[PDB]
């Protein structure tokens, strides 16, 4: 999950750089990232569509958020005995939804599916680090006695 | 119910007219809190010393919850004095002239007409709320006459006159 | 009785006293603000040409 | 479709997870479809859970959270909270809030969580130190999370994100994780020589 981070340190920037404010179905894994990410958002059924039920992500907001040159360390800094307690509670309906699916991702572009695949390393990291954490405790714990 | 909304509708009008004249700045909705005494005097009730301090403190503890900027909102300031209005109209009938006269004959056990400006000031000076030198000049310079003698019902009637407008 | 009525005397002169303070503040506020606000008028110039 | 029912959600639960709502230590009836609007009694019958997430939905209070004996996890994420209250019935056995994102702007109230570890209430409407002067009655807080608040945000375009590290050790000096980064000796010892 780590390698499949970095390698997607520049080409991911430049294409949605260019996308010329892509729609709302792939702006919701973008605001997924962002969440993971853990930056600022408006919480209210913004641009609501009826048939998803879920939390669309906000129109201008990507388009404020896309633009920052901080996406490369976004997407490279990041370290061990995390918790993402934040992000796992906030990223709750994407999962429950299914427009997150590869099949979908990859009718956009070729960003989308680098996209996704970077949220769903993140997420698997999130939760192996979380079983990790009480394993390596009892594991010391073993080593002591 | 409509009618009770629309009377609460009358009362947030005449309270906001009230407050604005205590604005530290034009439409600011903000009335500095030294002021509060004197602003809860103006919407035509006579809180004690008691009541004020019920008063300042309830307003402390609502702006707490917001930002401790030092002047009282609109609708706090609003809220506490349509409930203090409201239950000053319910409870004390609006006799105020002979609330007064009573209040004015209990200094007068003998029924002469008049009470010595003197006596009034140190009674008021040592019972009750006790109020500064300034205020009982103030209370002698309106009160009493020529001869010292402080017709209290003609003083009830002018406390009860006071310009308050139902 | 006469206890009773020593106490009764003093605790009906204070709550006398203490309702003529409050109605009396409340009548200084009122002729106070009866005192209109006959702000001095600041004579602005009076420009003749525009 | 406009809001959806404690009942509702215990229901969807049970047909995503074949677990009775009762019964199980981590209820998940959070993001709903629609978003949960109202909370109400009927989760009091969770008399086993442990973790209770109803995060990312429409509830803008908090209340009827008695029932719940063994909880020591709350979701309350992505909502339209704004004050911090009802939260006696649970005191004594809560240990995590997951409040992030609100919309509180005023800490009124959390000093009941006594037992409180975790604390999570990154994204909110903080502007004011006073706030974080209210985390000092918590004890067993160890980790604190506050990025993206307008007072975080204040230091970090200022390039004082550093600053606003001591002053947040400063006014907790036993915390020991802030914004998922540990607190080290360094900034104790400054948080120390500020206080």
């Amino acid at each position: 999950a780590l390698e499949a981070l970095n390698s997607i340190k520049d080409g991911d920037i430049k294409n949605l750089k260019a996308l010329k404010k892509p729609p709302q179905i792939i702006t919701r894994i973008f605001d997924c990232v962002l969440v993971l990410r853990m930056l600022p958002v408006t919480k209210a059924e913004y641009t609501d569509e009826k048939g998803r039920m879920v939390q669309v992500g906000n129109y201008p907001e990507a388009q404020k958020m896309m633009n920052q040159m901080s996406f490369l360390q976004d997407l490279k800094d990041f370290a061990k005995e995390q918790i993402n307690d934040e992000t796992v509670e906030l990223l709750e309906p994407y999962f429950m939804s299914e427009d997150f699916t590869f099949e979908n991702a990859q009718k956009g572009s070729g960003n989308v599916a680098g996209l996704c695949n970077w949220a769903e390393s993140m997420a698997k990291y999130h939760n192996v680090a979380k079983v990790v954490e009480p394993k390596i405790a009892k594991l010391r714990e073993a080593e002591a006695e | 119910m409509s009618k009770l909304n629309d009377k609460h509708e009358r009362v947030r009008a005449r309270v906001r007219e009230a407050f604005i004249l205590f604005e530290h700045k034009e439409g600011s909705r903000l009335v500095d809190f030294k002021d509060v005494p004197t602003a809860v005097r103006a919407c035509g009730v006579n809180p004690t010393a008691v009541q004020m301090t019920h008063i300042l403190d309830q307003l402390a503890a609502l702006n707490a919850e917001t930002d401790a900027t030092g002047y009282v909102g609109l609708e706090n300031f609003e809220l506490v004095v349509c409930n203090f209005l409201i239950q000053q109209e319910a409870s004390l009938f609006r006799d105020d002239y002979h609330t007064l006269l009573r209040a004015f004959r209990a200094f007068d056990p003998d029924g002469r007409g008049f009470i010595d400006a003197e006596s009034f000031k140190s009674l008021l000076t040592g019972k009750g709320e006790a109020l500064s030198e300034d205020e009982l000049a103030k209370m002698m310079t309106v009160a009493a006459d020529g001869e010292g003698k402080i017709w209290y019902e003609d003083y009830a009637q002018r406390l009860a006159n006071d310009g308050r407008t139902i | 009785e006469r206890a009773e009525f020593e106490e009764m005397r003093e605790t009906r002169r204070a709550q006398a006293a203490v309702i003529i303070q409050a109605w009396w503040r409340g009548h200084k506020v009122r002729m106070v603000m009866s005192g209109g606000g006959k702000k001095g008028a600041k004579k602005g110039g009076a420009k003749k040409k525009k | 479709a406009k809001a959806t029912t404690i009942k509702d959600a215990i229901r969807i639960f049970e047909e995503r997870k074949s677990v009775v709502a009762t019964e199980a230590e981590k209820v998940e009836l959070h993001g709903m479809i629609p978003p949960i609007e109202k909370m109400d009694a009927t989760l009091s019958t969770l008399k086993a859970c442990k973790h209770l997430a109803l995060s990312t939905n429409n509830i803008e209070k908090i209340s009827s959270l008695s029932g719940m004996e063994n909880l020591r996890i709350l979701s309350l994420g992505r909502n339209l909270i704004k004050k911090i209250e009802n939260l006696d019935a649970v005191a004594d056995t809560l240990e995590e809030l997951w409040i992030s994102y609100n919309q509180i702007a005023s800490l009124s109230g959390i000093e009941k969580l006594v037992n409180l570890r975790v604390l999570y209430m990154s994204n909110n409407k903080i502007t004011n130190w006073g706030e974080i002067d209210k985390l000092a009655a918590l004890d067993k807080l160890e980790d604190l999370l506050l990025a993206g608040n307008p007072l975080y945000n204040d230091y970090k375009e200022n390039n004082a994100t550093s600053e606003y590290r001591i002053e947040v050790v400063k006014r907790l000096p036993n915390l020991k994780k802030l914004d998922g980064m540990p607190v080290d000796v360094d900034e104790r010892e400054q948080a120390n020589v500020a206080r």
